[PDB]
């Protein structure tokens, strides 16, 4: 199809970017009023790192995207995990690989 | 060994620290090993070594700046085919390492997991923390690595690179080291990853990770993919971006670029598709006939066809997580 | 799977509202812009209703519904269709049928 | 005729206005027909207040006060099979007209494309707007109809019902006469909707609309589905509000329901997919094995399975667009 330059270009860029946000964001709170009505444990960070680690060997540092990563990882990824401690071993697999 | 212990307790000395940074420089200390597998760090340091310099001076000569080149993408997205066909001064190097040099923390997996012995006798996650290590040492005696003109070496990173901490810190690298970036993006559906992890055998080399980790993958390199554009978007002096995705005849074509400053979308409908991870569940789809046939209706390749069906008939019957778990499995 | 309730039904469907409403207004956005880019003509309903007939026998009056229905699917639904002389073609097809 | 003109034309008296209300009030003027035309109208319109008044007593009959029953839904998406099952009052009701008596633009096609001749003479489109005129009138006739014990007369109106003004309208008639507002709303794919549409044999009565009829149809219903069902939550003395969408399998399972205003959500990741199109282009695929052979995978029921395959078989080779095109030419 027909390429898009210039001004175009980036205005179907911010007007993408938009569209995901809002899908990005939707997807979070979706998933957080289905996981209220399951009964699926609240997100705890901290008990999660008691369990396994969210560092990346310490790559990961800033406290506020290891929540982010994790928290939106284990409601939006993971609907029917029931509880921080399944979500412990998914956890653990993907730091066992690449 | 007795377990599924990894290599880094069986060849760590004394206690395991649970937490890096305090695990991290306790590995990060020779004395800490035994020396066999000390012996055995330095050996693939300098085997390592010896191939990025080759790649360096390579690239050099070809008339290429100090580049941090990478190759972001989720696992068997069809990254190498890329960089052979769309970065040829890349491919014109890496034939000469056979493709070895690459900073990746698969790289040392194989010979950490056969311990010079002859076969492989770890698996590659009782390997990984082991070659995650020595891939982060590989890469910080890389990062202001010279050749012999005293330029800076060019590097080659062939990561995920799916979140937003690992494309800073390879900018600010970048940066901070005068490395020009040259960065090409591979989409493939997820699917499409699957497949290509089923059909990579064990005596191969190439990682067989299971179901979540391709899953979490995808969702994540397509959901900091438009960041990633944003910052060549933002900083034409960074280097030049391309973004590469998947045609429905399995073809990779461009579909969003940022060279010399100038953005634009090659293909506007895959580049809506290949920005979102569209979680509309792939886990428990059963491997059936008709999903072999589907798949088989856009491959018309003889070879590609031929083991993408071999690769799925093995697994017939099972779940996509359940294929991927036991292929997993396998050393 | 289980059942929505009381307030969680509400907030679900609150919240897909919500989701919908920004993927229906991003379609037009994206669809706009990539309008201009292929120079598709611009959407002029006194134009394609000299054409053609878009009240539907009288049943559709409120111009601003007339405009916002044809208008939407003459840039979301069929994007390769380039005049409005063409999409008259397509919206006499869809009078002619329930 | 000599060419593909309109019944309206033809059996039209003097120049056709170009325009309803222009055109409508000339269509609702019976001296602008034939009186011929104009005698089979009259006909016409017996046979069908005949048979609503027959379904009026009866689910009167059986406690029913009056009632819009509402049959919202795409073409093709298995809404005679719902109202059958899920609406047992009206099921009784229908069996003792084989179906007949429902507000439905199409009702009257057959009999006006035949033009008591005794064969299907002119297409569907030719006929379409005498029908719709007819509909109307019909429907205007049954507003303030009154059954024998002087209950307002419940009534069926089994429309797409896709557009807010539509639903509006039903709604004020509704108020106005002092039904209730019984409404189903049934969802499926639009491959399903195509698949059901190419099914449908000419020598059936069942309308086979062209591709765009059933896209736009889909879109629409689609994205004005959560307005309908605030309608419900915002006045539950209106009436009773059930969506039933389609499983893998192709089985029919509620999604939602506001049942005397309670609201609850039986299967949120469908009721997610269905309150929008999912834009991502389905009118260029093309019939092949594969596409037939997918959709036979998710059919259980042989001789659906069978109807299925043999109604695609007819085009394969052909893209959707081509085949509902080819197959709606057909008279």
């Amino acid at each position: 199809m027909k390429t898009l330059t210039g001004a175009d270009a980036l205005e179907f860029h911010k007007k993408l970017k938009e569209r995901n946000k809002a899908l990005h964001a939707s997807d979070l709170e979706l998933a957080l009023v289905h996981a209220d009505a399951v009964g699926k444990e609240r997100f705890d960070l901290e008990e999660l790192e008691k369990i396994c680690d969210t560092s990346d060997a310490g790559r990961l540092t800033d406290a506020k995207e290891r929540n982010d990563i994790y928290e939106r990882m284990y409601y939006v990824e993971y609907p029917n995990v029931m509880t921080l401690k399944e979500f412990a071993h998914i956890v653990e697999t993907l730091f066992s690989w690449s | 060994a007795t377990q599924r212990k990894g290599t880094d307790e069986i060849y760590g000395l004394g206690s395991l620290p649970s937490a890096g940074p305090g695990r991290w420089e306790y590995l990060a200390n020779p004395g800490n090993w035994h020396p066999e597998r000390r012996k055995l760090h330095e050996k693939l340091l300098d085997q390592a070594r010896s191939s990025a310099l080759t790649l360096a001076e390579s690239l050099e000569s070809d008339g290429c700046q100090p580049t941090l080149f990478a190759l972001r993408g989720n696992t068997a997205t069809g990254k190498t085919r890329i960089a052979t066909k769309k970065i040829p001064v890349l491919a014109a190097a890496l034939k000469k390492t056979a493709g070895k040099g690459c900073v990746n923390p698969d790289v040392f997996k194989s010979s950490l997991a056969k311990s010079e012995t002859g076969a492989k006798i770890f698996s590659s996650a009782q390997v990984h923390s082991e070659s995650s290590f020595l891939a982060d040492r590989f890469e910080g005696g890389l990062r202001s690595q010279k050749t012999g003109s005293g330029a800076i070496a060019s590097i080659v990173v062939d990561k995920r690179l799916s979140r937003e901490y690992e494309i800073d810190s390879y900018i600010q690298l970048a940066k901070e080291t005068g490395r020009k970036v040259e960065l090409c993006d591979i989409d493939a559906p997820l699917e499409n990853s699957l497949v290509g992890v089923l059909q990579r055998k064990p005596e191969g080399e190439d990682p067989r990770p299971p179901y979540p980790v391709v899953s979490s993958g995808f969702v994540a390199v397509r959901s900091n993919r438009m960041y990633v554009i944003d910052r060549f978007i933002a900083d034409p002096s960074l280097g030049n971006y391309r973004l590469f995705g998947t045609a429905e005849d399995g073809e990779k074509v461009m579909v969003a670029s940022v060279i010399g400053g100038e953005f634009s979308v090659e293909n506007a409908e895959l580049y809506e598709k290949i920005t979102s991870p569209q979680l509309s569940d792939l886990a428990d789809k059963v491997i059936d006939k008709e999903l072999i046939d589907r798949l088989e209706n856009n491959i018309a390749d003889p070879e590609r066809a031929a083991k993408t069906r071999a690769a799925l008939e093995k697994y017939s019957g099972k779940s996509w997580s359940a294929a991927l778990a036991a292929h997993s499995e396998l050393i």
